[PDB]
């Protein structure tokens, strides 16, 4: 089904009163003191800004921010260099070498991402099979730096030992999605 | 052998308009280094005219002298007109890539490349 | 009926005296279509169209039923595409496309996947 | 939510219409922010008998297309004339606003 | 002061998408498509997906449908506000930018809460559907869908009964039917003319014959028709959020064929076989079959269309992508003709034109 | 347990409200221009 | 194949075998198909490789600790299509979309023997056969893998 | 809210104190991108923004695209993501204002 | 009746086949090879010579008022001699329907233009010489698009690499943004991810 | 085991770090380089074996689909213990 | 009409890449072997055109493999040889092609494995 949106149904119907409606409509611009009412009701409302450092935007358990590199709650690395959370990343944000740790065991010599390829798309989360790197919540790490946007094992696992408090519960709250 | 032609019975018949091209660049070129305020001398830019047409004398099959012809005459509508920046015409002298050695040993001295 | 003061249609007039200029455009596509030959195709095809359609126009005379006769939209459309038709019947006319295929191509050019 | 009721005229006159019952804004009436766990249910092909995949698949039921008048094979292109389908029927104009 | 000749110089967001495509799998290109058309995000990957979906020969559930076009026609709000808002800012009316970019802050929400990203969600996957839809948020578009009719009518008090925005909207932009069919036109800018045509009307793709709404159509091709078809769409656009969430099916929301979508996060923890599959998907891709396809959806803009191309491996060998934009700014020097500057930059705003999908 | 997936409650949701809705207001206009002529006059007195 | 397990029940888990410093024998993962002990038998002459018992518990390998330490060893690797065993050397260090493949030869003997050698970016990572019926009959020494 | 904080927009780029780099910076695009930088009158600072910015993106590997704005224009300030939440890039900005508020200018000159 | 797999009718194949018929005893001088396929869209492929001919019929024909044109692709194949496959997307809104016309090119045996039959043509004929270097006859404008203007190089092209072979930086010595040859940090990792294995007997290619 | 090298490096679970001659060290100089102080080395050996009854027994890490796939290990030899591949956590039976 | 060209058809100066990627560098045509991980033979069955591998190196940052060729990644599969030999000799690429290689037929026999006089009698089942 259709309809029109500026088409007169017919016309040719004028008297003096609609005449005048029309000459008082011109003539005293009473179709902007609409729009004048509009804005000025629009000064009376409460505004829809905060005050961002102490009081934030409203996010979800399954935003996508900030990576880490999670470990088992004994410690244990997480990560098995299992390598297709580089297989997947359509960026080619990430590189793995891996080898045994002299514990025997399959482990990374390497993790790293160029967060200046990243496109925080949540793939490498969605594929790895042990939950090892997540993207997190923070937003905040802004730099003055490129070279300090280009992370390693080191800097993951530091994030991720930093933000497991953050990270577990939101991984709560989000499985049985997943 | 047994194929179309584009433009040119024949190479005599594209070298026509390959020398109608070469005019038309020689005679833009002092207007583009006025234009636009390039810091070159309008001899050494036709000389890279005749640099980049020889570039290219090896060629004998018509068609490709006719595509050769073409995109000349896109780039010199570019160049005519002011589409490009001093930045793309001055690509062309290549003012920062060092010299790629034409020796061999020198090519043995930095590089395994031939 | 009426005079349909408003075609939807931007950029198209309302053709007043309907029920003619159809009558005139089929008349001229069957007149043009004589000049092809017997065993062409759109020859036949347009032909028998051009007569359904005019056999529309000669049976009913209210644009409204003529219009829900002849499915292509308002009378002023159906007159557009007759004269269209009309364009490419002497362009057909000149191209000749009834003749057998010209220059078959090679084996592997259509074959998918390769 | 706080317009002191002389402020919330002013605005719901020079406005036009009732706007404190359909705020910008978002006090009490949201879905809250944390929830029960769910328990997301499971689709057919899970029937755990008489499903094998040769018989729902659909990546394996594809064919080459058909051809008509190729001119590698002899194939041959009173016949009606034909359409690519029947006419689009025709638009109706709506009921619940057919001029706005 | 009035124009005789333009002629756009695009290729300044052209990057190599579709060659980065056929390098890539048909999973790991699924963003470009939310980054070709960067405000109308989930249409892009809703026209993907049905692509790969038909070169497959394989369906999604109705969940899946039923959310993929609610986020469809919230796209379509989006890109409407935006176009409709910049269009005034280029006019000069810029108090409708800052109302309707709250709501889209809101319809962010959504997005960041059913996916994690406010913008470039990647959930419409080939095979329906990324992750189900949280609890409590379907209350939550229903309230924001219960006000955003007064928000619209704010808008259309300011600035459709103007004087300014009509005389400065009407008889400009004026486009003939024949004309915008054989420029290639597609959308409100064919409906603007006054041509009867909306692929979710003719050509459904996901459950659009099961939903009931109205199309704008415009009688004069001048930028207010246009526009109050924009509004209008908006309009229609929110009578089928009320439908989608008044039914909303139980179910899968991806189709349960683990060799094309993956499995669930705890079946291939138990299983072997759903393992596999996991590994398999997530490293090489499913091997969609030799052929070829062009599908098209009413993108806010037009025909979003994709012309794939295809073969047993996992990577597609060609994609084109058509861009409604493309064509209107071929048509951008027809229809500024006898016009100036500011009605050219009110031209421009009106054809809805982002550069992601042009140059792309 | 039984399954959970944030379908709609029983009983739809409310009607939404999406037609236009600009109320026709304001005076009649000889009301207006009479107020303008009076003031005038009573001006020029 | 298909697509799900209808196996709700505990799976098996085998011993492992410490042949030697090449072959990486994980058996929880062997699908008793026997490619083994045939090569070790009429390729390598060896027959220090069978089936212990029967049923699910038969158990490919020595009964044994024995270092199955031949000069034709390390196919193995290539023949076991699943990955009971392994080789040492590679063990978790690439995987087979990252490699590139270059087809090289040997070097170490005379014989010939086409190969593959798989590089990850701009190294070495293992050695693999070519198939040529004259020579490397899908068959190479250990030292040259 | 930016002009919360006295950061409103302005068309031109002589009467501008910073650029932010929000988007794609292509081959054919740097020119002007540089001769935008150039005509800031200084003191001026830049903002690369998104990772099709501070680096080369999604669209590294491409043959029309410069892999990051470093290239072309000197940055101050990188901020990530793709996109960037404007919560983010408000937390570059303040980052950028704490980067001025220690510029020790007439400190050093004093020192020369 | 299975759900997982896509829904099948046969009215819309049969409609298509007879309008592919119809196409081909109609047009016999160029065309070749009609086709439908199992997904219902049907794709006439063309002599090069017969362009103009044939779009012109489908789009003022009255059975035909393919009178849109959708896209203008074009496909390279190295293997075939005849490299380009064009592509012509068309709909009709009379019929509700879509075909798709195809030819054949090479570098060097260039095709009439189509802006005498549909306007929306001229910018994907740019975009298609552009990017795979088909040259197009009778063309008004015919420059680049897309591409830089100091720029060599047919992009899509399958023998083109992805990351080119120029780079772009700005140098204080000159206070250009100049072009160097092209040196990347890290490599483009191609992955070899095709399985040994046939998926699909329907398209088995025998030797 | 963080200990350090001759030149005042901190070393890292992967034994990395950079000689006297190595120039990249200039880097870490205003600077430090981000290491792991918690190797999971020597924490994963921070913790005790898990007897059990069964010669065949499941891992997971622990919260089920939190954790990792589900794998059985075989504990007939008693020299040594089992080991899982994705933790590292160790079993035997009595 | 028609024209009749006699020399090697020619396009370098149509392509748009330097002399240096045109006249130094060296082209392999091949079938590629199969995996000997795999028994499958489906990536087989097509010839490729790779090229010459070039210089990578270690980035002194993070240890990536840097490059300074665009050909590296470069790959081309042609259904048959002289397809693939055209498309070089067009393009202007010296080329080494690698016959075809195809594994020899064999008699097989279970029968074999339990003979009474020859040695294929196994030993094991
Ligand atoms: C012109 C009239 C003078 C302004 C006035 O007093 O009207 C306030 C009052 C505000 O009404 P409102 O919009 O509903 O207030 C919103 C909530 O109350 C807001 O609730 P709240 O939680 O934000 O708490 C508000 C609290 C906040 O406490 C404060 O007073 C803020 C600090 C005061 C300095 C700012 O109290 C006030 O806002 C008192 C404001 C009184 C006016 C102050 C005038 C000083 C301006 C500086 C002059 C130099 O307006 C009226 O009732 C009369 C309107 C007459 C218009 C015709
Ligand atoms: C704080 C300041 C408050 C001031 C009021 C601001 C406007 C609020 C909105 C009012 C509104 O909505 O009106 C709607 C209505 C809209 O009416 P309408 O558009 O529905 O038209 C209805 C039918 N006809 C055409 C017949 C009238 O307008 C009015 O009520 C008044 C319009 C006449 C205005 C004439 C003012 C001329 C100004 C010059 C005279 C001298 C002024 C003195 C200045 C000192
Ligand atoms: C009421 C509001 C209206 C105010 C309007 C009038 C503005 C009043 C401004 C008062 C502040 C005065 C300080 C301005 C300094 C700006 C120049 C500057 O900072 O550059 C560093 C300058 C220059 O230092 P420099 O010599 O080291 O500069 C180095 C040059 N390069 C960059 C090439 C290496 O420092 C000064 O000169 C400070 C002394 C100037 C005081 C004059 C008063
Ligand atoms: C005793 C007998 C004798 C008595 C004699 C007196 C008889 C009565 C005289 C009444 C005349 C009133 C003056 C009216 C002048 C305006 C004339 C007019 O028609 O409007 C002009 C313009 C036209 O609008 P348009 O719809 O396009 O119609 C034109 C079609 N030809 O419309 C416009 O101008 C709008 C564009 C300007 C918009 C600017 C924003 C205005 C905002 C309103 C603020 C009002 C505040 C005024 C306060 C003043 C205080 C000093
Ligand atoms: S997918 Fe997970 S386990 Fe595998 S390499 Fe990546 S982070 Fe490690
Ligand atoms: S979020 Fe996406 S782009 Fe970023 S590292 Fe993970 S897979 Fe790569
Ligand atoms: S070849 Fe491998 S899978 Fe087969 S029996 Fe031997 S160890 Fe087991
Ligand atoms: S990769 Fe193959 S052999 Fe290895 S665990 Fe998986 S199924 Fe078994
Ligand atoms: S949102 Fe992502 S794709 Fe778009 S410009 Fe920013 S970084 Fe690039
Ligand atoms: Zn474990």
């Amino acid at each position: 089904t259709y309809k029109y949106v500026n088409k007169k149904e017919q016309e040719s119907e004028v008297d003096m009163k609609s005449a005048t409606d029309n000459a008082a409509r011109i003539l005293m611009w009473t179709e902007l003191i609409r729009g004048l009412g509009m804005t000025l009701s629009y000064l009376f409302r409460e505004p829809a800004t905060i005050n961002y450092p102490f009081e934030k935007g409203p996010l979800s358990p399954r935003f996508r921010g900030e990576h880490a590199l999670r470990r088992y709650p004994s410690g244990e690395e997480r990560c098995i260099a299992c390598k297709l959370c580089e297989a997947i990343c359509p960026a080619q944000a990430i590189t793995i070498e891996a080898e045994p740790r002299a514990d025997g065991s399959r482990r990374t010599t390497r993790y790293d991402i160029d967060m200046t390829k990243c496109i925080y798309c949540g793939f490498c989360q969605e594929a790895c099979p042990v939950d090892a790197i997540v993207e997190g919540p923070n937003f905040e790490f802004s730099t003055e730096t490129h070279e300090e946007l280009l992370y390693n094992k080191e800097k993951l696992l530091n994030n991720g030992d930093k933000w497991e408090a953050e990270i577990a519960a939101n991984i709560q709250a989000d499985y049985l999605y997943r | 052998t047994s194929v179309k032609p584009i433009f040119s019975r024949d190479l005599n018949e594209a070298k026509r308009r390959v020398r109608e091209l070469y005019r038309a660049w020689y005679r833009e070129v002092p207007n583009t280094v006025h234009l636009m305020q390039l810091d070159i001398t309008v001899k050494q830019g036709r000389d890279k005219v005749r640099e980049m047409f020889m570039k290219n004398a090896h060629v004998t099959d018509p068609r490709v002298v006719d595509l050769l012809v073409i995109k000349g005459k896109m780039e010199l509508q570019e160049t005519i007109k002011v589409w490009k920046q001093r930045t793309h015409v001055m690509r062309f002298f290549h003012e920062t890539e060092t010299p790629r050695p034409k020796d061999f040993l020198s090519k043995f001295y930095m590089g395994h490349d031939p | 009926g009426l005079l349909k003061k408003t075609t939807g249609l931007v950029g198209l007039a309302v053709c007043d005296t309907p029920h003619e200029r159809l009558t005139i455009l089929y008349t001229k596509t069957l007149d043009i279509l004589k000049h092809f030959p017997k065993h062409a195709a759109y020859r036949k095809y347009t032909e028998q169209i051009t007569n359904e359609k005019l056999d529309m126009v000669k049976a009913e005379p209210d644009v409204k039923k003529l219009e829900a006769l002849l499915q292509g939209g308002e009378v002023e459309e159906v007159i557009l595409q007759a004269e269209k038709e009309l364009s490419l019947a002497r362009k057909m006319l000149k191209w000749k496309p009834w003749e057998p295929l010209v220059e078959e191509p090679p084996a592997n050019q259509w074959k998918w996947p390769i | 939510a706080s317009a002191t009721r002389v402020i919330q005229k002013l605005r719901n006159w020079a406005s036009g219409q009732d706007l404190q019952a359909k705020l910008q804004l978002r006090y009490q009436e949201i879905a809250k922010r944390t929830q029960p766990p769910p328990k997301l249910p499971v689709g057919p092909s899970h029937k755990l008998s008489n499903n094998y995949y040769c018989t729902r698949d659909g990546r394996r039921e594809v064919v080459p297309p058909s051809i008509i008048m190729s001119s590698q094979k002899a194939l041959v292109s009173e016949k009606k004339a034909v359409t690519p389908a029947p006419p689009m029927k025709r638009w109706e104009l709506s009921k619940d606003q057919p001029y706005l | 002061e009035m124009v005789r000749k333009c002629d756009p110089h695009i290729g300044l967001l052209h990057r190599g998408t579709e060659k980065l495509i056929e390098y890539k799998t048909y999973l790991q290109a699924l963003p470009y498509f939310d980054r070709l058309d960067y405000v109308s995000m989930m249409c892009n990957e809703q026209a993907y997906s049905i692509a790969v979906e038909k070169l497959l020969n394989i369906q999604p559930p109705p969940r899946a449908q039923w959310i993929r076009v609610l986020f469809g026609e919230i796209t379509r709000i989006l890109n409407h506000i935006m176009a409709v808002t910049t269009h005034a800012l280029d006019i000069g009316a810029m108090t409708p930018f800052f109302w309707m970019f709250e709501e889209r802050e809101k319809m962010f929400e959504f997005y960041e809460r059913v996916s994690g990203a406010r913008m470039h969600a990647a959930y419409i996957r080939p095979g329906g559907v990324h992750q189900d839809l949280p609890l409590g948020l379907l209350d939550d578009i229903y309230e924001f869908s219960k006000n955003f009719s007064l928000r619209i009518d704010e808008v259309e008090e300011m600035l459709t009964n103007n004087r300014i925005w009509r005389n400065r909207t009407v008889d400009i932009g004026v486009v003939t039917a024949e004309d915008a069919l054989n420029y290639g036109f597609s959308g409100v800018m064919l409906r603007g003319s006054g041509i009867q045509w909306d692929l979710r009307k003719t050509q459904p793709y996901d459950v659009y014959d099961q939903v009931e709404f109205d199309v704008p159509i415009g009688s004069r091709g001048d930028c207010y028709d246009r526009y109050l078809c924009r509004v209008e769409e908006m309009r229609q656009s929110l009578r089928i959020i009320e439908q989608c969430l008044n039914k909303m099916p139980p179910g899968e929301i991806k189709v349960d064929d683990a060799k094309v979508s993956p499995p669930k996060r705890a079946e291939m923890k138990t299983s072997m076989e759903s393992l596999i599959h996991h590994f398999k998907l997530y490293t090489e891709g499913y091997q969609v079959p030799p052929g070829a396809t062009y599908t098209a959806i009413e993108a806010p803009k037009g025909e979003f269309g994709v012309y794939l191309v295809s073969d047993g491996s996992s990577r597609p060998y060609r994609c084109k992508i058509k861009a409604p934009g493309f064509a209107h700014l071929a048509g951008l020097d027809k229809m500024s003709k006898g016009h100036m500057l500011a009605d050219v930059v009110a031209i421009i705003g009106t054809q809805d034109i982002v550069f992601g999908e042009i140059d792309r | 347990s039984k399954v959970k997936q944030d379908m709609p409650p029983p009983g739809g949701y409310g009607p939404i409200d999406y037609k236009r809705n600009l109320p026709r207001r304001g005076l009649s206009g000889y009301s207006m221009f009479a107020v303008g002529i009076g003031a005038l006059i009573f001006g020029y007195w | 194949g298909s697509d799900r397990s209808r196996f709700l029940e505990g799976k098996r888990a085998v011993e492992d075998k410490n042949i030697g410093p090449l072959v990486k024998t994980i058996m929880t993962r062997c699908i008793q198909c026997t490619r083994c002990i045939r090569f070790a038998s009429e390729i390598a002459g060896v027959d220090d490789l069978g089936t212990t018992g029967r049923g699910n518990d038969m158990q490919v390998g020595t009964y044994i600790e024995k270092m199955f330490m031949s000069e034709l060893s390390g196919n193995v690797i290539d023949i076991c299509p699943v990955g009971a065993l392994t080789s040492k050397p590679y063990a978790f260090t690439a995987r087979p979309w990252e490699t590139r493949k270059t087809e090289s030869i040997d070097v170490m003997d005379a014989v010939g023997s086409n190969i593959v050698v798989s590089t990850r970016t701009g190294e070495v990572m293992r050695i693999l056969p070519r198939m040529h019926e004259d020579i490397n009959e899908e068959w190479i020494s250990d030292k040259t893998r | 809210d930016m002009d919360r904080f006295g950061v409103v927009f302005r068309a031109s780029p002589r009467q501008a104190d910073v650029m932010i780099v929000a988007g794609t910076l292509t081959n054919k695009m740097a020119p002007a991108l540089r001769k935008v930088y150039d005509q800031m009158p200084e003191p001026r600072y830049v903002v690369s923004m998104g990772s099709c910015a501070n680096g080369g993106g999604y669209y590294h590997y491409s043959y029309s695209v410069v892999r990051g704005c470093d290239r072309i224009v000197p940055v101050d300030i990188y901020v990530p993501g793709c996109p960037p939440t404007a919560e983010a890039l408000l937390y570059g900005i303040l980052q950028l204002q704490r980067k001025i508020k220690r510029e020790q200018k007439l400190k050093i000159w004093y020192r020369r | 009746k299975r759900p997982t797999v896509r829904p099948r009718s046969d009215v819309t194949h049969k409609q298509l086949s007879a309008f592919g018929e119809y196409v081909a005893e109609i047009l016999p001088k160029y065309v070749q090879q009609v086709q439908v396929s199992c997904l219902d869209e049907l794709e006439i492929c063309i002599h090069p010579d017969g362009v103009i001919p044939t779009l012109t019929f489908l789009r003022d024909h009255t059975n035909a008022q393919f009178k849109s044109l959708a896209d203008l692709t074009a496909v390279d194949v190295p293997t075939r001699q005849n490299r380009f496959e064009i592509v012509y997307n068309l709909l009709s809104l009379r019929f509700n329907s879509r075909i798709r016309v195809k030819t054949y090119a090479d570098e060097l045996t260039p095709i009439d233009s189509i802006v005498s039959v549909h306007i929306a043509a001229n910018w994907y004929e740019r975009e298609v010489w552009d990017m795979f270097g088909v040259f197009f006859f009778n063309h008004p404008d015919l420059r680049r698009i897309l591409t830089d203007y100091g720029f060599e190089g047919h992009p899509f092209r399958k023998d083109f690499p992805l990351t080119g072979y120029v780079e772009l930086r700005y140098d204080d010595e000159v206070k250009r943004v100049v072009a160097e040859p092209v040196e990347l940090a890290q490599e483009f990792r191609k992955f070899d991810l095709n399985s040994p294995w046939e998926a699909f007997p329907a398209y088995r290619q025998p030797p | 085991g963080v200990q350090v090298s001759p030149s005042g490096e901190k070393i890292t679970h992967t034994g990395q770090v950079y000689d006297e001659k190595d120039y990249r060290r200039v880097r870490f100089v205003d600077r430090q380089k981000e290491v792991n102080e918690n190797f999971a080395i020597d924490l994963i050996a921070q913790q005790p074996v898990n007897e059990v009854e069964h010669r065949i027994i499941a891992c997971d890490g622990g919260g089920g689909a939190l954790g990792h796939p589900k794998v059985y290990i075989n504990l007939d030899k008693e020299t040594k213990t089992g080991t899982c591949g994705y933790c590292g956590l160790q079993f035997k039976q009595h | 009409q028609l024209i009749t060209v006699d020399e090697k058809l020619d396009i370098t100066t149509l392509t748009g890449v330097p002399e240096e990627h045109i006249k130094t560098r060296k082209v392999r045509i091949f079938v590629p072997a199969r995996n000997n991980m795999q028994s499958g033979v489906n990536n087989t069955k097509k010839w490729k055109m790779e090229f010459d591998t070039r210089e990578r190196w270690e980035n002194p940052l993070m240890g990536w493999a840097s490059t300074a060729d665009p050909l590296s990644n470069m790959v081309l599969t042609f259904s048959a040889k002289e397809d693939a030999i055209a498309f070089a000799e067009k393009n202007g690429w010296s080329y080494d092609v690698e016959e075809k290689k195809v594994p020899k037929p064999k008699s097989k026999s279970y029968g074999a494995n339990f003979s009474w006089n020859k040695r294929t009698r196994v030993s094991t089942k």
